[PDB]
DNA sequence: AAAAAAAAAAAAAAAAAAAAAAAAAAAAAAAAAAAAAAAAAAAAA
DNA sequence: TTTTTTTTTTTTTTTTTTTTTTTTTTTTTTTTTTTTTTTTTTTTT
C-alpha cells in the first residue's frame, strides 16, 4: 500500500517576537505572569522589541530581580539598578510545534514533552501543527549595577519610607527636617536627623549613590594586560 | 560501459559514487577497478580529487553517501535491477547506471515526508550540514558592538536526550581528536592507518573525523600525513597566558612582605600590568588598606580644573600596606598530583605519561584564563569554546584538579568558579 | 487650607502607587500654581519633593531633569535637596543621562563656584548668584554635598579623570562617609580603562583605596544586613572592570553569609548573567530557580 | 493567473447560542438567519487579525449570502482591503424535513442596507442549492458541482486571483473541503488514523497546490495543510460540528546560522512536515530543505508572543517555550 | 635706588592632532564557459 | 576498399565570481597650543 504521506502544513504563519528571561519560570500562569512582571511588566515587554537601531543607541528592557514589597507598598529595594535586555540583530528564524495531547500525560511522562509524545506513540490521540514562527528575540546578558542598602543609613531609611513608600505620613517627616537656608553645608547630614534607632558611625555623610555606578553595563574590558596603545 | 574524463562536471561524481560502491561492497577502495572508469587520468590525481571531495563532506557526508548506496542496492536487488553477482563481481558501469537511474527518478518528486518515520529513514539519507560547527567560538572579540551582538544572538540551552550520536560513540569521537592535536604539537606530521594509538576505538570513525579535522583546518591533509596546524600553538600562546601568573605568584611576594612595614612600597610610576594581576586580587583579599603620601597642593578660590591640575596629585602617590584586620590568601593551595590520562588522552600529557609541562602552564592558564572570565561553568561550554583545543574529557581534569588545589571551587551542578589568589599557580614552594 | 495641602499631598502619593500617574501630577502642579499653598515656601519645597518622588514611578529622562533643575535653584547649596536628587536619580538608566548631560554639569560648576563666593566673600569668575543668604561657615570647609554632586556630573559623561578632582576634593573634608569613598574608587577605575591612558594599572589601584576604604567602613561600622552591600558592590566592582572571579567571592557572600533575600536575586543574576556566557547552565537553571523562580 | 490559496471559515458565535435574551429579530426578517453576539464578532476580529499576519492576505472573501456569514465578514473586508461576493453556492445546509420553512436568504439589495462598502454586486452566484432542502447526498454532489463551476468563473471575472477567502457555515464548511481533496463522501476520516475537518465558530481551513517545476481544474491537486485552525482565536474550539481532555505543550524548532553576524530564515508560503518526534532526533521539511536536530531545554524561559504578532498588509495568550529542537541543517541527496 | 612697564611662564581652556576601529575597495583565486583541436563515424567513390 | 566529410568529444582558454587584504573614514583620547593672569626682570627717571 503507498506509504502514508506525513501532514505538509505551511510555514506562511504569525510571524512572533520572544524573551529569553533568565528565569526558571513553572508551566503555571501563576509564575509567568510575575516573571514577565519582573522585566518591566506586559507593555515594556512588547516596546523592546520595536526598538531598532546600532546595539550601543538601544537602552533595552529592564529586568527588576526583586519585585519584593515592604508593608507600606514601596519597592522594598527602591534601590534597584536593573538588569538590561537587548533586542538580537542576528535571530535566526524558528518554528513553534503546539502539541495537543490527553490530560495527566505529562504527569505521567517525567514531566518531559519529549516523552509525553513518546508514551502516545501508536495511539489516534497525539496532534501537532506549526503554528507560529519566532524571527526576533531580546536576551538579558548586561549586568544588574552596584547596588547599595539603605536600611541602615538613616536618611537612607527616611527616603525609602518617603520617596520609595509615597506615605505622606512618614515622607513629611523627610521633607519637614530639611532646611531652607541650609544653616551649615560643611556638617553631617546627620545633625538634621531626629531618626538615631540606627546607630550611624560619625564619619558619614550619608551621600547616596549615582543611577549608574558602573556607566558601561558589559564589562569594561580590564583585562590587565600591558596596554600596547598606551603611547 | 560508462567512462569519464575527471575534468567533466558528471565525472567527479562518478568518482564518488565508485569509491562509495567498492567500498561499501568489498571493505576497500578498489583503485584497479574505479581507474577502468577514467582511462584520462593518473591514479593520484583521482585520489587526490577523492580525499579532497571526503574533506569537505567530512563525518556527516562520507557515511550518507555509504547509507544512501546501501538503501538503493536494497531497493535495486528487491526490484531485479541488481543479481547478488554484479554485487560480487564489483560489475562499476552496472552500479553506477543504477545510481545515475536511481536519481533520475527522485529528482521528479517534489521531496515530502512520510507520517511513517522508519519509511523516512529508508526513503531519505542525509547530510548534516556544518554552519554552526558547535565550535563555541565568538572570535577574539574587543569592541563593544562585536560583545553585544555575538552576546545577545549565543544560546542558553541544555540536552534533554542525549545527542543525535550516541554519546558512548561520541566518546570516542572526542577522544580520536584530542589523541591526533595531542600528537599534532608532538609532532609536524602523522599516519592515520599506521601510528594511531587509538585503533581499538573503529578504524572508519578514526578516518571520518580525520577527514573532519581537515575540514575544520586542524589538520592540513598530504594523502596519508595528517599535517601540523600552527594555528593550535598561536591559539595557546594567544588565549594561554602562564607567564603573568608567573610574574604574579612572583609580584604575591614583593607586596606581602613589605605590607607590615606600614611604610612600603609606594606606587608613583606605572606599575607592571602583571603588578594588577596581583595587587588587584590580593586588596580584594582584605589584606590591604592604601595610604596617600601627602603631596600639598596649590588649591585656590576661583580655580576649577583636573587634567594636570598639580599634575601627580590626583593619583597622589599610595603607600600599600597591610589594613590591621585580616588575611584571607594563605597556604590554602597543596602538592595535588598533576591531571594525567593515557598516553596522549588530554592536550597536556605527553607520550610517557607526564605533563608537557608548557603545554600544561599554557593550557591550565588557558582554561583559568577563561574561567576567571568564566566562572559557573560547565565541562561542556568549557568543550565548546575549546573546541579548536580541548574536549570534555580533557576538561574535568583541569577543573577537578583546580578544586582539589582550590583556585577552583565549584557550585551547585558542577560549575567552576576561581576563588582568591589564583593567578598563583606556580608559587615558589 | 493645610487640611486641602496635605489632601492633595497624599492623594498624589495615592494615585502615583497605581496606574495613569499623570493624574497625580496634575494635583501637585495645580498646587505649585495655587497662591493658598505655594506662598507657603516650606510647602513649595514639600511639593517640588512629592512630584520628585512620583516622577521615580513613572520612567523618562526628560521630565525628571526638568524637576529636579526645578528644586536645585531654589533651596540653594541645601543638604537633603542635594541628597533626595542623588536618590532620586537610581533606578532607570534613563537617568544616566542627567548625569552624563553638560546641561547639569554645567550647573553644578556654577553652584560650586557660588558656594566659594559666599565662603571667601569674592565675586568668582561664572558663578551662580546667592539668593539663599544664611550660609555660614566659620571653619571654611567645602560643602561635600556640592562636592560629591559635581564630581557625579563629571563621572557620569565618562569625564572620570575630572570626576576624581571633586572626590579628591570631598576626601580633604570627610575623609571616611561611604559614597565619597565609593563614588572616588568608581572615578579612577572608569577613567582608567580608556584606551590609550599613561599609568593605567596605577589608575585601578586608586580605585581600589576607595572601593576597600568604603568596604572597611561598611564592614566595621553598620549593622550586618547592611554590609551585605559591601559584599555585593565590591563584588560588582569586579564585575565591571570584567575581574570576574572576584566578581563572584563577593556575590557568593551575598547568597551564603546573609538572610535578607534582596541583593541574593542580583548576586544571583549577575551569577546567572555570568554562568551562561560560562556556561554551567545546569547550574544557572537551578539558581535561578532557587531564588528568581516564584 | 491560477489560485494557489483558498482559504475557508465557518461563521462567528450565533446570537441564539446566548444563556439569554432578549435574543435579537433576523434583521432582514427570515427565519432562522440570526445575528453573531459580540463574542461572535470577536472571533471574527480574531481570524481577521491571524489572516492579516500572513504573506498570503485574501484578494477578496466570497460570503454566505447568510446574514451571520457577513456579520463574519465585515471586520476582515474593511481591515485587509478587499471585496466580498455573495455566493449563494456557499450557503447553509437544510434537509428537506426541516420545519416550519427551508430558509434561503434576500439579495445584495437587503444585505448591502446592513453591510454598506463591504460587498460588491460585481459576481453573479455559481449555483443555488435546493430551495425544498437537500439530502446528504443531493448536499455533497451540489458542492462537488459548484468546486469545478465556481474556480473556472474566478479565474476568467478576477484573473489576478492566486489566494481567496470562503466564510459560511458547519456542513458548508467540511463538504466543501471533503469535495476539493477529493474523497467520495463527506463522512471518510482525512486520514486512516481518523481525523476530520475541525469547525467549530471562526475555525480556518486551508487549502494550498502541490507546485509544479493556465491550468484545468480537473489535473489539480491539493492538501489541508491548516486544519480547522483556532489557535489564534481567545477560546480555541466551540459549538463544533461534525459528519457521523487534552493538554497543551510547545517545542521551538530553531534554526541557527554559523557565523553570528549572518542571520538565516524561513521561505515565505513554505511548507512543513515532522516525523519521529516521539525518538531522540525528529525529521522536518521547510519549502524544499529537510533537517534534524538534538532535544534541548533553555536555561531561563523562553516566553514567545502570538498577540505580539507583526502586521504585513483574560490572561494575555502566551507560550512558555522551555523545551526546543535545534535543527542542524540535514539536507537530502 | 625705587617704581613702572613689559615680557614670559603657568594654569586653564579650547581646538586640533593622533590613534583605533570600521567600512569599502582592490586584488587574488576559483569556477564556469567558450573555443579549438582531435578522434570517430558516416557517406561516397 | 578507400577517401572525404560531418559530428562528437576532449582540451585549452577566457571570463566571472568569491575571498582576502589594504585603504579610507569616523570616533575617541591625549597632547599641544592658545589665551589670560601673575610674577619677575629690565630699563628709565
Amino acid at each position: 500500500a503507498p506509504p502514508l504521506i506525513a501532514d505538509e502544513f505551511t510555514l506562511d504563519l504569525p510571524r512572533i517576537p520572544s524573551l529569553e528571561l533568565p528565569l526558571n519560570v513553572s508551566t503555571k500562569h501563576s509564575s509567568i505572569q510575575k516573571a514577565i512582571k519582573m522585566c518591566g511588566g506586559i507593555e515594556k515587554v512588547k516596546e523592546a522589541f520595536k526598538e531598532h537601531g546600532p546595539i550601543e543607541s538601544q537602552h533595552g528592557l529592564q529586568l527588576y530581580l526583586n519585585d519584593d514589597t515592604d508593608s507600606d507598598g514601596s519597592k522594598s529595594y527602591f534601590n534597584e539598578h536593573p538588569v538590561i535586555g537587548k533586542r538580537v540583530p542576528f535571530r535566526d528564524e524558528s518554528v513553534i510545534l503546539k502539541v495537543t495531547m490527553p490530560k495527566g500525560t505529562l504527569s505521567k511522562n517525567n514531566n518531559s514533552v519529549k516523552d509525553s509524545i513518546k508514551s502516545l506513540k501508536d495511539s489516534n490521540k497525539l496532534r501537532v501543527t506549526p503554528v507560529s514562527i519566532v524571527d526576533n528575540t531580546i536576551k538579558f546578558r548586561e549586568m544588574s549595577d552596584f547596588q547599595i542598602k539603605l536600611d541602615n543609613v538613616p536618611s537612607a531609611r527616611e527616603f525609602k519610607s518617603s520617596f520609595g513608600s509615597l506615605e505622606w505620613n512618614n515622607f513629611k517627616s523627610f521633607v519637614n527636617s530639611v532646611p531652607d537656608n541650609d544653616s551649615q553645608p560643611q556638617e553631617n547630614i546627620g545633625n538634621l536627623i531626629l531618626d538615631r534607632s540606627v546607630k550611624i558611625p560619625s564619619t558619614d555623610f550619608q551621600l547616596p549613590p549615582p543611577p549608574k555606578l558602573s556607566m558601561v553595563g558589559f564589562p569594561l574590558l580590564y583585562k590587565y594586560k600591558a596596554n600596547p596603545f598606551a603611547k | 560501459k560508462t567512462v569519464y574524463h575527471a575534468g567533466t562536471k558528471d565525472g567527479v561524481q562518478a568518482l564518488i559514487r565508485a569509491v562509495v560502491v567498492t567500498k561499501s561492497i568489498k571493505n576497500e577502495i578498489m583503485w584497479d577497478k574505479i581507474t577502468k572508469l577514467f582511462p584520462n587520468n593518473s591514479l593520484d590525481n583521482l585520489k587526490k580529487k577523492w580525499t579532497a571531495r571526503r574533506v569537505r563532506m567530512g563525518h556527516s557526508g562520507w557515511r550518507a553517501y555509504v547509507d544512501k548506496w546501501k538503501k538503493m542496492l536494497v531497493l535495486a536487488i528487491k526490484s531485479e535491477k541488481i543479481s547478488l553477482r554484479d554485487v560480487e563481481e564489483l560489475d562499476l558501469i552496472k552500479l553506477l547506471d543504477i545510481w545515475t537511474s536511481f536519481d533520475e527518478k527522485e529528482i521528479k518528486r517534489p521531496l515530502f515526508l512520510y507520517k511513517n518515520y522508519e519509511e523516512n529513514r529508508k526513503k531519505f539519507t542525509l547530510v548534516r550540514d556544518d554552519t554552526l560547527t558547535h565550535s563555541g567560538n565568538d572570535l577574539a572579540m574587543s569592541s563593544m558592538i562585536q560583545r553585544e551582538i555575538s552576546s545577545l544572538k549565543k544560546t542558553y540551552t541544555r540536552k534533554i536526550s542525549a545527542s543525535t550520536k550516541d554519546l558512548s560513540k561520541s566518546q570516542s569521537d572526542d577522544y580520536i581528536r584530542t589523541v591526533i592535536r595531542s600528537i599534532l604539537i608532538e609532532s609536524p606530521s602523522t599516519t592515520r592507518n599506521e601510528i594511531e594509538a587509538l585503533k581499538n576505538v573503529g578504524n572508519e570513525s578514526i578516518d571520518n573525523v580525520i577527514m573532519d579535522m581537515a575540514k575544520e583546518k586542524q589538520i592540513y591533509l598530504h594523502g596519508s600525513k595528517l599535517e601540523c596546524t600552527d594555528t593550535l600553538p598561536d591559539i595557546l600562546e594567544n588565549r594561554g597566558n602562564y607567564k603573568d601568573f608567573g610574574v604574579a605568584f612572583q609580584y604575591r611576594c614583593k607586596v606581602n612582605e613589605l605590607l607590615e612595614a606600614g611604610n612600603a612600597i609606594v606606587i608613583n610610576q606605572e606599575p607592571s600590568d602583571i603588578s594588577s594581576w596581583v595587587l588587584i586580587d590580593l586588596i580584594s583579599g582584605e589584606l590591604l588598606n592604601m595610604d596617600v603620601i601627602p603631596m600639598v597642593r596649590n588649591v585656590r578660590p576661583l580655580t576649577y580644573t583636573s587634567r594636570r591640575f598639580e599634575i601627580r596629585t590626583l593619583t597622589p602617590p599610595l603607600i600599600i600596606y597591610a589594613n590591621s584586620q585580616t588575611k584571607l590568601n594563605t597556604a590554602r593551595k597543596s602538592a595535588v598530583k598533576v591531571p594525567l590520562g593515557k598516553p596522549f588522552s588530554r592536550l597536556w600529557v605527553n607520550g610517557s605519561g607526564s605533563i608537557r609541562p608548557n603545554i600544561w602552564k599554557q593550557v591550565v592558564t588557558m582554561v583559568v584564563n577563561e574561567i576567571i572570565f568564566h566562572p559557573g561553568i560547565t565541562l561542556s561550554r568549557l568543550q565548546s569554546r575549546c573546541r579548536e583545543v580541548l574536549s570534555l574529557h580533557e576538561i574535568s581534569e583541569i577543573c577537578k584538579w583546580l578544586l582539589e588545589r582550590q583556585v577552583l571551587i565549584t557550585t551547585d551542578f558542577d560549575g567552576y568558579w576561581v576563588n582568591h589568589n589564583w593567578y598563583s599557580i606556580y608559587e615558589s614552594t | 487650607y493645610e487640611q486641602w495641602f496635605e489632601l492633595f499631598m497624599e492623594l498624589s502619593l495615592v494615585i502615583a502607587k497605581y496606574q495613569s500617574v499623570e493624574d497625580g501630577l496634575s494635583v501637585v502642579e495645580t498646587a505649585q500654581e495655587v497662591n493658598v499653598f505655594f506662598q507657603d515656601p516650606e510647602r513649595v519645597k514639600m511639593m517640588k519633593f512629592v512630584k520628585l518622588a512620583i516622577v521615580l514611578q513613572m520612567d523618562d529622562e526628560e521630565e525628571l531633569a526638568e524637576n529636579l533643575r526645578g528644586l536645585l535653584n531654589q533651596f540653594q547649596f541645601n543638604r537633603k535637596v542635594l541628597q533626595v536628587f542623588m536618590y532620586s536619580l537610581c533606578r532607570g538608566p534613563s537617568s544616566l543621562n542627567i548625569l552624563s548631560s553638560t546641561i547639569q554639569q554645567k550647573f553644578f560648576l556654577r553652584q560650586l563656584k557660588a558656594f566659594d563666593s559666599c565662603r571667601y566673600n569674592t565675586e568668582v569668575n561664572g558663578q551662580a548668584s546667592i539668593t539663599n543668604k544664611e550660609v555660614y561657615n566659620p571653619n571654611k570647609k567645602s560643602s561635600p554635598y556640592l562636592y560629591y554632586i559635581y564630581a557625579v556630573l563629571l563621572y557620569s559623561s565618562r569625564g572620570f579623570l575630572s570626576a576624581l578632582q571633586y572626590l579628591t576634593r570631598l576626601e580633604e573634608d570627610i575623609p571616611d562617609d561611604p559614597m565619597v569613598n565609593l563614588l572616588m574608587g568608581l572615578s579612577h577605575i572608569h577613567r582608567a580603562m580608556q584606551r590609550l591612558t599613561a599609568q593605567r594599572h596605577f589608575q585601578i589601584f586608586h580605585g581600589l583605596r576607595y572601593l576597600y576604604r568604603y568596604h572597611k567602613i561598611r564592614k566595621s561600622l553598620y549593622t550586618d544586613l547592611e554590609k551585605q552591600e559591601a559584599d555585593y558592590n565590591l563584588g560588582r566592582a569586579f564585575h565591571l572592570i570584567g575581574l570576574v572571579s572576584i566578581a563572584i567571592e563577593y556575590y557568593n557572600r551575598v547568597l551564603e553569609n546573609y538572610d535578607d533575600g534582596k541583593l541574593k536575586k542580583h548576586a544571583a543574576y549577575n551569577s546567572i548573567i555570568i554562568y551562561q556566557q560560562s556556561g554551567n547552565v545546569e547550574l544557572a537553571d537551578h539558581l535561578m530557580e532557587k531564588y528568581l523562580s516564584i | 493567473m491560477v489560485v494557489n490559496t483558498i482559504y475557508i471559515a465557518r461563521h462567528g458565535y450565533r446570537s441564539n447560542w446566548l444563556p439569554e435574551g432578549p435574543y435579537p429579530d433576523p434583521l432582514t426578517g427570515i427565519d432562522s438567519d440570526v445575528p453573531l453576539a459580540e463574542h461572535g464578532v470577536q472571533q471574527a476580529k480574531e481570524l481577521a487579525h491571524y489572516l492579516l499576519s500572513l504573506d498570503n492576505q485574501p484578494e477578496a472573501a466570497f460570503a454566505s449570502p447568510f446574514y451571520r456569514c457577513l456579520e463574519t465578514v465585515q471586520p476582515i473586508a474593511k481591515l485587509l482591503e478587499i471585496p466580498v461576493y455573495l455566493e449563494r453556492g456557499i450557503g447553509e445546509w437544510y434537509r428537506p424535513d426541516r420545519k416550519p420553512v427551508i430558509p434561503v436568504p434576500a439579495g445584495y439589495e437587503i444585505l448591502s442596507k446592513f453591510f454598506p462598502g463591504v460587498i460588491s454586486q460585481e459576481w453573479d452566484s455559481t449555483l443555488t442549492p435546493n430551495e425544498k432542502g437537500e439530502t446528504e447526498q443531493e448536499m455533497y454532489m451540489r458542492f462537488k458541482k459548484f468546486w469545478p463551476l465556481f474556480i473556472e468563473r474566478v479565474e476568467k471575472e478576477y484573473p489576478n486571483v492566486e489566494c481567496i477567502l470562503l466564510v459560511t457555515h458547519a456542513a458548508s464548511k467540511i463538504a466543501l473541503g471533503m469535495s476539493l481533496l477529493g474523497y467520495d463522501n463527506p463522512r471518510m476520516s482525512l486520514n486512516e488514523n481518523g481525523d476530520k475537518i475541525r469547525s467549530g465558530s471562526c475555525s480556518l481551513d486551508k487549502y494550498e497546490i502541490l507546485k509544479k517545476s493556465y491550468i484545468p481544474f480537473s489535473d489539480r491537486k491539493w492538501v489541508l495543510t491548516m486544519n480547522g485552525n483556532t489557535e489564534f482565536l481567545s477560546s480555541g474550539e466551540e459549538m463544533n460540528w461534525n459528519f457521523d481532555e487534552v493538554e497543551t505543550v510547545y517545542i521551538s524548532v530553531d534554526i541557527p546560522s554559523g557565523n553570528y553576524k549572518e542571520r538565516t530564515e524561513i521561505a515565505k508560503s513554505a511548507i512543513l512536515q515532522y516525523s519521529g518526534l516521539e525518538t531522540d532526533a525528529p525529521l522536518f521539511r521547510i519549502g524544499n530543505r529537510l533537517y534534524e536536530g538534538s532535544w534541548e531545554r533553555l536555561v531561563g524561559t523562553e516566553l514567545a508572543f502570538p498577540n505580539a504578532a507583526h502586521v504585513h498588509k483574560q490572561s494575555e495568550k502566551i507560550y512558555r517555550i522551555k523545551e526546543r529542537i535545534v535543527l542542524s541543517n540535514v539536507r537530502p541527496m
